């Protein structure tokens, strides 16, 4: 009978977000980065000394990379004969360099090839990058599986032989083009020697035929100084002692 | 800056232990002040309300004098004091002549004793409800900070500059985070208590009070207004009839 | 600090398996609490309300006198009888002189019955809701102190300091993790299930509370007080009239 | 215990997409639920709402009782045909003489519409809003245990002995997880939907409420009572007045 | 399931960058709706507000007449002109007999302007904000969806089979991380954004419509009721010593 | 995108260092205008209510009208003038004939105080209390924020490409998660610290406001208009008694 | 003051709790979790294998040191004039492998030893040790840097190729003791390589020298049908192509 019209009423007043819920998300929040950043961390140092071993192999794969493609690029402004693999690091002679059955010498062409080869693969070893990676170069001798092996056998050392002469011979037109140091070059960074089996070609013929195949140092190599050897300098013309006329 | 730094060597420097330490110590002091300011509080209240009650539904018998002067002197306590003169001053009292003199012969309630003796002058602000209702998250937050600091402090122990201190710098982080979460964790808990404690004390509070009101209210009875209106239309019809006789 | 390295190894010291185990049972516990107090109570006090419904609505169309007995005789549980003892009061009984008596001619409401059949009085207090409203909270902040200290156990066992056992290390963290998340996932389930049922319950108590008042509402008719200011309005001006004549 | 292995392996056990499959269900029939019972039903109460307001405003310059009984003809709905009754007995009408007769005038307001025809009566009873406004909580929960239900089934079945075995464990966690997390986003995309509904619906439920209460209101005009004071105490005044005269 | 097995394959081969993209054009489409739906209504309701209380303090000292046809055409072109007629409806205008015509020298006030010009019809309503209080709940939930998305599509690229493809998958990994705690910064900075904007004016626009509801107070003035009831008193008390005269 | 990569260098372009003073600066500059909009007010209208209790309790024991004088000059704040106004016009002044002009003897109270020195008009709204309370959760989100956006940076700058690169990126990465560890910590130290400050100054506001509008409540005393009514109906027989005599 | 103090009251309904931080705290504890297993599982693993490659390494390290030490400890129970260095991989002849000038064949304890090496280099290739690792034998030519390169090289490689027939020859003693089996095996193993000039110490009795080298797979290498080329067996007798007046 007698209310008060004038009493009046709190608002529908809605709480704010419970503190523990949003402090609790930013706790978790920082512990998943924690567990994130520790475990990244963590594998980066564990394999730091394989990810540094990774990264001189690629180094050193783009070095050599670098020097091959500088060869087969003078190689492709000097002489169309002589093509080069950089992705297994063969020089190949292939038209210029077959050889028939039996006889041990190349027709002009692979004289002409190796003998212009040579000083550009001398001027690409006398670079920084050669100075850093490039050990002496390895003639390839291939033989087949049939026939009689000796036959096969000295065969490929007759050419692996001439081929060492007519880097290293009198009269040679490479011996009218040469300086001293340069003769001694090759002396250093060629060994004649070496014979093969193989059945990755289709054709019997592709077995004749002689390659350049240089080999670079490894990573924990790196040029020991005690393995190079001296010779004296030159007091008379090398010959050749292979039949030339046979 | 070098200032931020410069603080991250401050804060960083002290030892793992002393962190949960810290908060251990300071949720335990917040614990123990919601235990006096409020705990015991709200139990003295409780048991206030119930001998109060017991008073009230004693004197259910009495006459309306008697019951107002008893009602007038259990009532000592500044908001019940205040809350008693307010609700004495909400009753109507009848007065009727008898032997020559205007004496009480019925109190009547013109509202309910809920109005004055109501949950927030009697429970909400004794208790403080409007802070301690919060203290909870407080607490949570006080352990979250606790871990935060721990978490900095094992992260700048933390730093495996070679591949053979990886798996000692993991495992000694994970026991710096085991700190950090035992801060936590003695937070949370806490938290939980007082919270569990806190309602049921709100509702046990709230009950006894709802008791004490009703007690209150089945003392005196309402709709006098009504009364008085019917009582002046009789009058009003009666006198008409009268003035004609 | 002797005393916290203490602590550690004493919590770190309990088998995993019983973190799970103590936070299922518990909450297990809260849960058959819930039902009891909570969830049961609310059906025994649906059903008085439905059964109360019932009965009033047979007196729809019975005389004022017999309404009022037959109410004051179902009413007799402690707060609904407080509850009709003050709706009572609220009622105005008007009455007429007939065969020389005074007789109750029509009853009428002056306040609506949810003043006194309220919300509060009849369902909120009986069923604690100022407690069980946050148990779903408490659930699941204990289904986090399982998870913070399943954590903790499992940071604890990880310490291989050998690669031949970091198999073991790893083995035992997810064992503890596997613990601590199935405590929390079982927490968090019983939560969203007491909210489930706590709300569905609160909710039904509410509509059958406001149809038994429904019901209390269409016996009396209210406006009483208006009528009696017409009748003095109407009775002044006769009066005039009357004086003048 | 063995008790806890023997349910960890039989829970763990199920197949990872069964976990998924189950939370997006349940959400699913909690959806369809939602929208059966609460958004088509608010609906419906908005369109009677809106067509009970135009029916309403055809009446405002109708005799009183004529729109009396077209406003009683109108309400046949139980809630809405008990509210307009409580209203009815609000409303005071006054009577009149003409032709020797007592015919209503005019019918005056005591009580505002809103106090009957009250938002709890039409909307939130109706609508279970007690219970509906925690249902985006409960799919949230449903969503955050399939998360962690996944999470343990892929961390029971992790095998650290070899690191083919780490790897190959890693990904089934991942994949156990990612079904886990499909389920769950699925729960927090619906419950964003249903808050966003819900909130809408109810908001449009008060708006169109109260527009219906407002043209209840304006037929009836309050403030009878002080005017009834007025004019008693202008007659008491002509009265002495006219005693002198 | 074959239908969640190719769910699974095309989640996992989503990119990662596509889900933060989604996450920022969602959140943006939210908050964009929030300006336009919310903020910009506000402003408008709380200049509006200040309008009308510019208005009625251009009438505190003008004649009772005067002020009632300002407010009625201050009101009557607008959304409050039903509240401002049941405001009107709750004044009580005093008449006194001057020059034989009856002229309104008092207006008084027999209800607060607060109980028709309310908080819920004049903002909560317009201003929808029942759902814009959850907003940035909503933005938290697109954030941590698109949060864990990205993490496990994160982590499910991760995978070094061997010790040298340890970097390449750390690096992937913090490619995707950065992904996802792009969405994540980017929800949870919208959604403390939005908090602060539609707090700050949803007090705003408490004050000016508590300012708004104090000028209309201003005007009036209340207790009309005893005043009349003790005219009745003083007039019984000379009616009685006039007759013995 | 293209875009995506743009926003990501523009956003990570900054410093890692500048992640952590902008949180906080930002959370120091929240700290400060909070105690200078809500802690000094909070104070300063504490102080003004004690003061003004001590004011009212000397003025117990005076004339009705010097009351009245010293209480209108005590009030003189805008929101305590505008309820001093509405509490004093809901103020009965009860006048007698002493003995040639009419004089105040006796001033009652039609409602209560806190009607008018409400919570609402005195504390909640100066306060701004409606932004206030959402303050902390916009300090932690600030936090998060600043988590992510420091990792973000620390992400993006990420250089795997060479083995000291990542040496650097990853002691970059440890610099900021402990950076974003150290701007939480702050942001919730902040946080809790204006949660504790918050609470007990709203509770101390409601203490003393309760105290105060108590002050008010127990110079005037209530039911004038039931004693009016007792007066009128008393005065109504007594002159049906009077016209037989 | 029409109004009646006894209302309805408590009319509140309880907000709603705010679903959404707690569905990202309880996300991020997974998130949390699921990073913290991811590092302790990767850091495992990847430690797991760092140390399995090494392993691997020192045990193929290991077992190729065990071939060495069981083919020396052969080769002193034969014949006490064999020269096996485990460091280098290399066996050499210590006196018995010298040359004079113009000489193109070992002594008679030379072709002995020659002769008595070969069933040990077969045994060695044929223990697990040798399937496991060992690859093919490269023979190297050594001789003074002294006299005409093109002399020295055609000298050295005629004394590798008679060590060859003497390894093969039908009038050999091997040829009549080996099975068509182990002359196969033969023909897989002994090969052929360059020519080293390694001098010091001023010394050419030792200098010009000749010894057999083994050389064994690699971790990382893989044994496959393309390497692995098989001579057909044998339908004719060999005769060698240096002839006694030469
Ligand atoms: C070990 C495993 C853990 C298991 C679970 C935890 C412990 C058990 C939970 C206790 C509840 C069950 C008890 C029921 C038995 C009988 C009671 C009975 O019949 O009436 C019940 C009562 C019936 O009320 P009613 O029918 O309306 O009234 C008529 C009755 O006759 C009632 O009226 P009355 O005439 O009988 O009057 C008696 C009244 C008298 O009341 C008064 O006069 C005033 C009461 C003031 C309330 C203040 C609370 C008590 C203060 C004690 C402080 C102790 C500190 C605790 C620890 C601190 C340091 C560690 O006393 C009470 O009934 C008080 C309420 C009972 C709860 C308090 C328990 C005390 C025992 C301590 C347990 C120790 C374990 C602690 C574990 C945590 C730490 C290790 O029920 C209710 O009121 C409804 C609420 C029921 C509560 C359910 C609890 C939910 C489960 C929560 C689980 C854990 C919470 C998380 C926090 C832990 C930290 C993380
Ligand atoms: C770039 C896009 C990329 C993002 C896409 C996703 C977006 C996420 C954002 C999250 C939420 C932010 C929204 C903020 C603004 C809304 C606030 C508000 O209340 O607005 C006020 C306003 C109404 O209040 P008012 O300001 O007074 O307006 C005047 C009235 O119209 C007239 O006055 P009246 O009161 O007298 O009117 C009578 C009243 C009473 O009538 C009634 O009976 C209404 C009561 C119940 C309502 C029943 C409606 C059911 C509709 C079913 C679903 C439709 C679309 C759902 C979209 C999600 C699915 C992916 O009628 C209404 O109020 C009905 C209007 C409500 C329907 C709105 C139109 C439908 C969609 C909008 C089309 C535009 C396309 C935008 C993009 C679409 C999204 C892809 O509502 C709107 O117009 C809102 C529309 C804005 C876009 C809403 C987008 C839907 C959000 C749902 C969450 C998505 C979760 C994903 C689901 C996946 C599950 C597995
Ligand atoms: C009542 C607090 C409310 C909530 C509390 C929650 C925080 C929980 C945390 C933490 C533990 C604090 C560490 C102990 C405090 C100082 C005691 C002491 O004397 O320490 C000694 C040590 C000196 O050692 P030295 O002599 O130099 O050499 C020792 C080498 N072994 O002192 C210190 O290092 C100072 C420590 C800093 C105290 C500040 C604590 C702040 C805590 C939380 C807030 C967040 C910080 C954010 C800062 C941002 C700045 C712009
Ligand atoms: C409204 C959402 C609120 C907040 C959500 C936060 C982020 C969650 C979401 C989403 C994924 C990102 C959206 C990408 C849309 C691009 C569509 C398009 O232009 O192309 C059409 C596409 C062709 O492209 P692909 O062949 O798939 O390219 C593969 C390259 N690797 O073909 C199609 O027809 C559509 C294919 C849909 C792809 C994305 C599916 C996402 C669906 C729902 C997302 C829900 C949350 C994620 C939970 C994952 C748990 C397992
Ligand atoms: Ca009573
Ligand atoms: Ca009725
Ligand atoms: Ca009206
Ligand atoms: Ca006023
Ligand atoms: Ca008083």
């Amino acid at each position: 009978m007698f209310g008060n019209a004038f009493g009046v009423k709190k608002r529908r007043s809605d709480e704010a977000e419970k503190p523990f819920w949003i402090s609790y998300a930013d706790l978790m929040t920082a512990m998943m980065v924690l567990f994130l950043v520790v475990m990244v961390a963590s594998l980066s140092s564990v394999t730091q000394r394989i990810q540094r071993a990774e990264q001189g192999e690629k180094a050193r794969g783009q070095d050599i990379s670098r020097l091959c493609e500088r060869l087969e690029l003078h190689a492709r402004n000097v002489n169309k004969n002589i093509v080069v693999d950089c992705h297994d690091n063969r020089i190949s002679f292939g038209e210029a360099g077959r050889f028939a059955h039996n006889q041990f010498f190349l027709n002009a062409e692979g004289q002409k090839a190796l003998q212009d080869v040579v000083p550009l693969v001398l001027e690409a070893s006398n670079s920084e990058e050669g100075k850093k990676w490039f050990k002496q170069i390895v003639i390839e001798g291939f033989t087949d599986t049939d026939g009689s092996y000796l036959y096969n056998l000295h065969l490929s050392l007759q050419r692996s032989e001439w081929v060492m002469c007519s880097l290293l011979d009198s009269r040679s037109p490479l011996q009218k083009n040469i300086s001293a140091e340069q003769q001694l070059q090759i002396r250093k960074l060629f060994l004649a020697g070496g014979v093969s089996f193989n059945n990755a070609k289709e054709s019997k013929e592709a077995s004749r035929r002689v390659e350049l195949r240089m080999q670079f140092f490894g990573l924990k190599d790196k040029r020991d100084k005690a393995d190079e050897v001296d010779f004296p300098p030159v007091v008379n013309k090398e010959v050749c002692q292979l039949v030339m006329p046979l | 800056m070098s200032w931020l730094n410069s603080i991250l060597v401050t804060l960083t420097s002290v030892e793992p232990y002393k962190v949960p330490v810290t908060v251990i110590v300071t949720v335990t002091f917040a614990f123990v002040c919601f235990i006096f300011f409020y705990l015991l509080r709200s139990i003295r209240i409780i048991y206030g309300l119930k001998k109060y009650t017991r008073s009230i539904n004693s004197i259910e018998k009495s006459a309306p004098e008697v019951q107002l002067e008893h009602l007038k002197s259990l009532f000592q306590r500044s908001e019940l004091k205040h809350a008693w003169n307010e609700f004495e001053e909400s009753l109507h009292s009848q007065y009727e002549l008898e032997n020559g003199e205007e004496k009480i012969v019925r109190i009547r309630a013109t509202a309910p004793s809920a109005s004055f003796f109501s949950e927030q002058q009697l429970v909400d602000i004794p208790l403080n409800t409007e802070f301690f209702k919060h203290l909870p998250g407080i607490l949570t937050g006080m352990g979250i900070i606790g871990t935060f600091y721990g978490l900095m402090i094992g992260l700048n122990h933390f730093d495996p500059s070679t591949p053979e201190q990886v798996s000692s710098s993991v495992n000694n982080l994970l026991r710096d985070v085991l700190y950090a979460f035992l801060g936590s964790a003695f937070a949370i808990f806490a938290s939980i208590l007082v919270t569990w404690l806190e309602k049921l004390s709100i509702a046990k509070s709230y009950k006894y009070l709802e008791k004490f009101t009703a007690a209150l209210d089945s003392l005196y009875d309402s709709g006098v207004g009504e009364e008085y209106l019917a009582s002046l239309v009789k009058s009003s019809n009666e006198s008409a009839t009268q003035a004609r006789h």
